[PDB]
């Protein structure tokens, strides 16, 4: 996350972190329930073997709430394509259930029609992760969050060098130096409604980080709610 | 602005228009309150709530 702020105690409890064999984070995820994590399908190539860590805010200290979970099954959307990042979504079923506590709670899944007319029409969403703090820098040791404005679909299409499919939406800033970045991929894009946070996106891709005339591109979770439901029912 | 277009139909969460009236509902882990509008968590650590 470029710009934004640190997630303070209890503020981003649905954040998950995919960790490789070296116990290093390479992607984010969103806690959906005690057994399931939502992530980007493209993250499932960044490491050969990975686990999921929850409750972490500082990768340098042990704050007592951290919990590592092994993955039982990987549910990658079969229509995901590396060519365009269309259908950039996956659900992970964990071997053991997550125990909710301070810094560990799920984000809500909304209903499609209501989310599209009421959540996605809000001014902003919130993105979070342990990703780079600058385009060329290293991964953040601290969990960060960033308020990102929803961007007009037309403007987004005009800004992009590549196709923005119906399974994508844009959020962020034209010129302001704030955006998600490398390592935030697969993490949460949530939208607040009356003090309740609903999952609305998955950090997907972008032409660099916080570039002028470019926005962050997110998987449109509302297009996959039925798919997620099926993935969680098995 | 009418029904669900008018302040989310006064619902805490989901709003549906059925037979030209507002019908409120809630995310899993919540139960619709007796006023048919508010959403009450059914157990600890309900989805979408920042912790403590
Ligand atoms: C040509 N096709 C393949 C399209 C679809 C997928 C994709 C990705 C990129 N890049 C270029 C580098 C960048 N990587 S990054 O690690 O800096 C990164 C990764 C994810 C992001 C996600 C958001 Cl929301 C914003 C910025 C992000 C930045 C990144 O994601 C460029 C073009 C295309
Ligand atoms: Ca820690
Ligand atoms: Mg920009």
């Amino acid at each position: 996350i470029v710009g934004g702020q640190e997630c303070k105690d209890g503020e981003c409890p649905w954040q998950a972190l995919l960790i490789n064999e070296e116990n290093e984070g390479f992607c984010g995820g969103t806690i959906l329930s005690e057994f399931y994590i939502l992530t980007a399908a493209h993250c499932l190539y960044q490491a050969k073997r990975f686990k999921v860590r929850v409750g972490d805010r500082n990768t340098e200290q042990e704050e007592g709430g951290e919990a590592v979970h092994e993955v039982e099954v990987v549910i990658k959307h079969n229509r995901f394509t590396k060519e365009t990042y269309d259908f950039d979504i996956a659900v992970l079923r964990l071997k053991t259930p997550i125990t909710f506590r301070m810094n560990v709670a799920p984000a809500c899944l909304p209903e499609r029609d209501w989310a599209e007319s009421t959540l996605m029409t809000q001014k902003t969403g919130i993105v979070s992760g342990f990703g780079r703090t600058h385009e060329k820098g290293r991964q953040s040791t601290r969990l960060k969050m960033l308020e990102v404005p929803y961007v007009d679909r037309n403007s987004c299409k005009l800004s992009s060098s590549f196709i923005i499919t119906q399974n994508m939406f844009c959020a962020g800033y034209d010129t302001k130096q704030e955006d998600a970045c490398q390592g935030d991929s697969g993490g949460p894009h949530v939208t607040r409604f009356k003090d309740t946070y609903f999952v609305t996106g998955i950090v997907s891709w972008g032409e660099g980080c916080a570039r002028k005339g470019k926005y962050g591109i997110y998987t449109k979770v509302t297009a996959f709610l039925k798919w997620i439901d099926r993935s969680m029912k098995t | 602005r009418k029904l669900c277009s008018l302040d989310n139909g006064d619902c805490d969460q989901f709003c549906h228009e059925e037979q030209n009236s507002v019908v409120c509902s809630c995310a899993r882990g919540y139960t619709l309150a007796d006023n048919g509008k508010a959403c009450i968590p059914t157990g600890p650590y309900p989805c979408g709530k920042q912790t403590l």
